């Protein structure tokens, strides 16, 4: 007889540690595991909403174009997110990922400066890109959050894959701290398993001067970043096709061939 | 049934570098499923110190008699047991000579690491189970790999064999990169058997031919397909 | 995918994790 709470703990759990684009089959399982829908629904409610923040997932509202992302700095409490290019907030049902009631809502320039050169940059590197830019103050400083996402799900030959990036911009003129981390997120499972997870952490600074200017040199960085970071990761596999992985288990032994097996029992 | 199905689902979606504490939260979820679940989850290898040899064992169910373990090398329990499960005195012969052979194997392909073997009686034949775990030193990654062999007594052979490998690196391009997963593969075949051609050299060939096949399927087909997927999301 | 042969016999115990 396990308690409530630790049956709520554990699904949610699961759920926060789904892949992309996987969600909903590690939901039904864990459903099913738990054959108890209300106490799922209810006691695992942030789990759901945690697990879509983490995902930067994209979610289109009726009435605009181009799609917003679930993320932390959108949060508005009581189950609404702020989309700041359309100047709207909606309500989010976290689990069915449906966005539902728009309704309209000092650094507003700055952020549509930056997010008119994202949106771009995001068009032209990405194949289902999507991006928000939002303007807070943390402890005074006027910061930009650049977030990007762009996913794979391509279910019926067993792989899925997601992007993200999140990049923080500090205006202290004539200064601008960068603070950024580039996530990357795949799952392979025909006739069997394997997963890749990737980050990185970028460090940088700016010189700030008229809007316009700055939100041209933020997405150069953010291009010059973004480039080498999936550069450096293709690189990077073959260095570990025949370095790291060799460290594991040998493709032979030292003398480049096959054990003789006979000498071995003798 | 049902929910079986679902737990063997949700294994295997969650990260794999993580499969011991999933399956730990799993079984605490629902404590009916423990046995189905360790029954047909693969799980990451445990090391034991025969302290009377001086010598690592490998840990898993096929060497287990309640709460305690059979050392390959000392044929004893830890804790002692007055009257553990132990193999037939024929078959402890030649378990100890698999488990001398495959040390050699590990030794050639793995440069370190450590192994075990078990054998059991069946009612025609024996089966055994060949167990190899790899860490690296200093990027970092683990190699674990089950081998679960039948012999029908010219003998047959079956082999169930599973892999479990993860991969990490820390490096200023790329940052941090985490590869893990899984593959399970079968073979089997006729063998001779002889004084020149014995079971252990059978057993041995097709644990080789095994690995070997599956390190080129977890570097080409697996892997590469990640870097394919990788560079297609930007 | 044919079956795994039966472990050892024994009476000895119930499946268990490791610590």
């Amino acid at each position: 007889r396990v308690s409530d709470e630790e049956k709520v703990r554990i699904a949610a759990k699961f759920i926060t540690h789904a892949p992309p684009g996987e969600f909903n089959e590690v939901f039904n399982d864990v459903r099913l595991l738990l054959n108890n829908d209300n106490l799922l629904r209810e006691g695992a409610a942030h789990a759901f909403a945690q697990y879509n923040m983490d995902q930067f997932t994209p979610v289109k509202i009726e009435g605009y174009d181009d799609q917003v992302l679930i993320t932390e700095h959108g949060d508005l409490g009581n189950g609404r997110f702020l989309d700041p290019r359309n100047k709207i907030s909606f309500k989010f049902d976290h689990l069915r990922k449906e966005a539902s009631d728009p309704q309209p809502e000092a650094l507003k320039q700055w952020r549509d400066a930056c997010d008119s050169a994202l949106r771009a940059y995001v068009k032209d590197h990405y194949p289902n890109g999507f991006c928000t830019v939002y303007g807070k103050s943390i402890d005074g400083q006027q910061t930009i959050i650049a977030c990007i996402e762009s996913h794979q799900f391509q279910p019926k030959n067993f792989w899925n894959g997601r992007w993200r990036s999140e990049w923080k911009f500090t205006i202290t003129p004539p200064t601008a701290q960068v603070a950024a981390v580039l996530k990357i997120q795949v799952h392979y499972y025909e006739d069997g398993n394997v997963q890749l997870v990737s980050h990185k952490d970028i460090q940088d600074s700016v010189q700030v001067s008229s809007d316009v200017q700055t939100a041209k040199e933020f997405i150069k960085i953010i291009e010059n970043a973004e480039n080498e970071y999936q550069t450096a990761i293709s690189e990077n596999y073959q260095t570990m096709s025949d370095t790291t992985f060799k460290a594991l288990r040998r493709q032979l032994p030292v003398t480049r061939t096959k054990i003789d097996w006979n000498k071995i029992l003798s | 049934d049902q929910q079986l199905d679902c737990a063997l689902d949700l294994m295997r979606r969650l990260p794999p570098q993580q499969i011991e504490k999933n399956l730990s939260d799993l079984i605490d979820l629902v404590p009916s499923l423990c046995e189905d679940l360790l029954s047909s989850v693969d799980q990451p290898l445990k090391i034991a110190r025969d302290k009377v040899v001086g010598k690592d064992y490998l840990l898993c169910d096929y060497n287990r008699d309640g709460d305690s373990y059979r050392s390959p090398w000392s044929n004893k329990y830890d804790p002692p047991l007055e009257d553990g499960a132990m193999p037939s005195a024929r078959l402890r012969k030649l378990e100890v000579e698999a488990n001398n052979a495959f040390d050699q194997y590990r030794d050639l392909y793995f440069e370190g690491g450590v192994s075990s073997v078990y054998l059991w009686d069946l009612d025609h034949g024996f089966a055994g189970v060949i167990l190899i775990k790899k860490a690296g030193d200093g990027i970092k990654g683990c190699w674990d790999s089950i081998h679960v062999v039948e012999v029908q007594e010219t003998a047959h052979y079956k082999l169930t064999s599973t892999v479990m490998l993860w991969l990490q690196t820390n490096k200023t391009g790329s940052g941090t990169m985490n590869l893990g997963g899984s593959l399970t593969r079968q073979m089997e075949k006729d063998e001779t058997v002889s004084d020149s051609s014995p079971h252990i050299a059978n057993i041995g060939r097709l644990v080789e031919d095994m690995e070997n096949k599956i390190r080129s399927t977890l570097n080409e087909i697996y892997f590469g397909k990640t870097k394919d997927i990788v560079n297609g999301l930007r | 995918a044919f079956a795994k042969p039966k472990g050892p016999g024994g009476k000895r115990g119930h499946k268990r994790l490791i610590r």
